[PDB]
């Protein structure tokens, strides 16, 4: 499939920014996505952008507080995480998959990057 | 503007099928945003769904909750939960067409069911649009409400997990060092199976799509070599780390002896069936 690398975790505070990028080593025909995992809980989703990045779906707690975004040429997706609040805290996931619309689309999942508020 | 729709049922295959695609596509004007079907179900039946991806045209945004379809259900319509949490046994199927772009979830109800449940499933394309004819034109939601009956007889067969006591007749918390082996015997139209834990080596593979024939020095036949008047069902691991299989025989006349194991480098656990058409189960 493919291989994935994130990088860009930080510590914060309530109203603080952080930038994270996942790296893919056939990425630009793959739907992206950043999944959020605090402790005890499961990879939940936080945005799918697709391979052309002309669909894009945020969970409906982080709209307008984080914006994804990628670079096929380059390989590379991001997320930008404006007005970090506490609940953020946690390890941040890129997935990627054919198709992002369920969570079995995601085939192949990089190694999480902390991200405390 | 809230429609209404029903799940057609084939009585002879005893299989739901719930048709939203073109319910919700994005593509063709429709005067409800949302359809609600709704399918009541009892031990044994099926449902399949087939829903899109978003790599389908018209389907570009579309997406289904809860997101972990293939585990989850929404628990009184509303929370997120792992199906084999209130429907314990249950087993799904979540199978995805790289060419079609379309998926197809099966779910089978257990052969017994304890408790009456609830649930329900959303496939939400109200975010797609295509335009058509200058018209921009926005995807629908189609939510399915499944209510299940209580389940009538417990399995005949093997629990060695000690998890599904509520689902089994024999049912015992595996111990180090066991040589269980749990005898069963079968008629017609009475279900027999087993529980393991997920990582024990289940032998001959898939059982009981392949099975040891006593009848001829536990060769491993595959079961349709035995029988073809057999239904049957299996999950190698389900969400809280166990292995049902399921076997039901319906108008069988040969007397059928078989069997199957879980073991690891602790324990072994054989299930040995003896289906006999004439057997009146007491
Ligand atoms: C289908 O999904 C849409 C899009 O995400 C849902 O609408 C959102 O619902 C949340 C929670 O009710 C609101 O905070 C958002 O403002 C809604 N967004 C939009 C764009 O309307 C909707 O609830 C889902 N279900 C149905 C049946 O439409
Ligand atoms: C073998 C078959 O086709 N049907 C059998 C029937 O012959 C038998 O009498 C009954 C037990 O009562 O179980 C069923
Ligand atoms: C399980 O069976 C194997 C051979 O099939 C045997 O070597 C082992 O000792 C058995 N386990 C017991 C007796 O607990």
């Amino acid at each position: 499939q493919v291989q994935l690398q994130e990088s860009g975790g930080g510590l914060v505070q309530a109203g603080g920014s952080l930038r994270l990028s996942c790296a893919a080593s056939t990425f630009s025909s793959y739907a992206m996505g950043w999944f959020h995992q605090a402790p005890g809980k499961e990879r939940e989703f936080v945005a799918s952008i697709s391979w052309s990045g002309g669909s894009i779906r945020y969970a409906d707690s982080v709209k307008g507080r984080f914006t994804v975004s990628r670079d096929n040429a380059k390989n590379t997706a991001y997320l930008q995480m404006n007005s970090l609040k506490p609940e953020d805290t946690g390890v941040y996931y890129c997935a990627a998959g054919p198709y992002s619309s369920d969570y079995g689309g995601f085939g192949s999942w990089g190694q999480g990057t902390q991200v405390t508020v | 503007t809230i429609g209404k729709d029903i799940c057609k049922y084939d009585v002879t295959t005893k299989v739901a099928t719930c048709e939203i695609i073109d319910t919700i596509d994005s593509s063709v004007l429709k005067e409800h945003h949302t359809v609600h079907y709704s399918i009541t179900l009892s031990r044994w039946d099926k449902l399949i769904i087939k829903y899109p991806t978003n790599e389908k045209t018209h389907f570009e945004n579309f997406f289904v909750n809860p997101f972990n379809l293939k585990d989850k259900v929404l628990y009184n319509y509303n929370k997120p939960i792992n199906i084999e949490h209130i429907l314990p046994g249950a087993i799904t199927t979540d199978i995805y067409d790289t060419r079609t772009k379309i998926k197809q979830y099966i779910l089978r109800i257990p052969p017994y069911v304890h408790k009456d449940i609830h649930f329900s499933l959303e496939f939400n394309n109200s975010l797609s649009l295509t335009k058509q004819n200058q018209n921009i034109i926005y995807g629908n939601v189609a939510k399915i409400f499944i209510h299940i009956n209580q389940g009538y007889k417990e399995i005949h067969g093997c629990d060695f997990t000690g998890k599904y006591s509520h689902l089994f007749t024999y049912s015992k918390k595996p111990l180090p060092n066991d040589d269980d082996i749990c005898n069963v015997t079968i008629g017609n139209n009475t279900f027999s199976g087993f529980a393991c834990l997920s990582h024990f080596e289940l032998k001959p593979n898939n059982c009981f799509s392949s099975v040891y024939d006593y009848n001829e020095a536990n060769k491993v036949k595959k079961l349709f070599d035995l029988s073809t008047k057999v239904e049957l069902d299996h999950i190698k691991q389900n969400t809280s780390g166990y292995t049902l299989s399921y076997i039901i025989f319906n108008k069988e006349s040969t007397k059928l002896k078989f069997s199957c194991t879980c073991s690891s480098n602790y324990s072994n656990y054989t299930i040995r069936i003896t289906f006999d058409p004439n057997y009146i189960i007491p």
